[PDB]
């Protein structure tokens, strides 16, 4: 054929891909964590944005963070050869690295480390997504007029 | 022939290192609302980094904090695109 | 109205958090030889974040480490893209 | 006129604007850090491929963390009024977060402060491009093959 460039990710697979909204809005007490009020609503924008992009959405909620390896673990596990990609959107409280469970804090290299080249095949080569809604640190912007 | 394990990923942060990220109570984060209208408007015209781009500009122009705590009064936010992907990435075809 | 003052920051990280960064004694670091020759070849043609996607994918495919120590030998690495840049930027107009 | 969209940074300024390049080759014995070879010919590249495309570029050789800081510093305090950017090249032993001089660390937060929208007007709505050449740990991508 002609001249083949690719400089762009194949994406007219079988399926665009799956794409995981983590909604975490209630914390366990313990935490002292407050609710994220107004999530919902994010979580909601976001399922119908990617389900018009044609994603496979699953939305979660108030997941602890068991649940949430679990879940990273058990997706990085399935079979994502018909699919171009992989979506994932984390939306909680968090700190430089981390984001929260219900119960506690989960380092988001153990989520992403599911998903490296070598640890999930059907996604080699293909864009991984990651999508981050949370604290990281306490700094605030003053801004400048402009 | 191998490629970095580390490859071909886009973290999508919604604030810069070390910034704490703001949320409407009512409308939803800030960077989720202007990431999703952005996605709308531009998914079916633009690659994903231009698209995330004008989440930036979008973010950071549009959007600034009112509170009755002069510590959390009048501040901005801009998000942070974070790029290892070795492609251009449109979502259509 | 106000800018975010992070705002309009891009770096251009040789290899991403957390990760060594490699050079060759003779030719350079894997990072800095892409990215010159990226811009050479596409300054005058892409926007910024397309030549940076082309310096990740030139670097994650076409260099591999070779050592004496097996600790350092067969590695791999892929450059960090972090923009907080609300435009899009051209060398050229 | 007609429609105008802005997508874009004002590129045609009179000036292209600088590229600071600080190539730290040689270090301190007493920091027990090792000369970086190969790093001239990053150097020179840079040099080239900027000058290429218009930009004034100031090359500095190793530099210790005083001067570092002092060269950044002195830099953000200049006219940029008629520049359409800047950019910083550094080129040396690194961590997360961290460039070295040659006689010990610079943060690279204390570095790129110097140019924030509130402290360097001159700049402000103008792209700061920093090229960091350096580790950000000591992580081995062991890689996949394709």
């Amino acid at each position: 054929s002609g001249i083949s460039l690719d400089n762009s990710y194949k994406m007219d697979y079988p399926e665009m891909g799956l794409c995981i909204i983590i909604n975490n809005k209630n914390f366990h007490k313990s935490t002292g964590m407050t609710s994220r009020s107004g999530t919902d609503v994010d979580a909601a924008n976001l399922r119908e944005t990617f389900r018009n992009l044609k994603y496979e959405v699953r939305n979660k909620n108030d997941l602890t963070r068991e649940e949430i390896v679990e879940l990273m673990r058990d997706v990085s596990k399935e079979d994502h050869s018909k699919r171009s990609s992989f979506v994932c959107v984390l939306l909680s409280h968090g700190e430089e690295g981390i984001i929260f469970g219900t119960n506690g804090p989960v380092d988001l290299k153990k989520i992403t480390n599911f998903f490296r080249g070598d640890r999930c095949r059907s996604l080699t080569g293909k864009p991984k997504l990651f999508i981050i809604q949370a604290c990281r640190g306490t700094e605030l912007d003053c801004g400048i007029e402009t | 022939h191998k490629i970095p394990v580390e490859a071909d990923f886009l973290y999508a942060y919604s604030t810069a290192p070390g910034y704490y990220s703001w949320r409407n109570s009512k409308d939803g984060s800030w960077f989720i609302q202007s990431l999703c209208a952005m996605l709308k408007q531009y998914a079916d015209k633009l690659e994903f980094m231009h698209i995330l781009t004008r989440v930036n500009r979008k973010v950071a122009t549009e959007f600034e904090s009112f509170s009755f705590d002069a510590t959390f009064h009048a501040k901005k936010q801009i998000p942070c695109i974070v790029s290892m992907l070795t492609k251009e990435l449109y979502f259509y075809h």
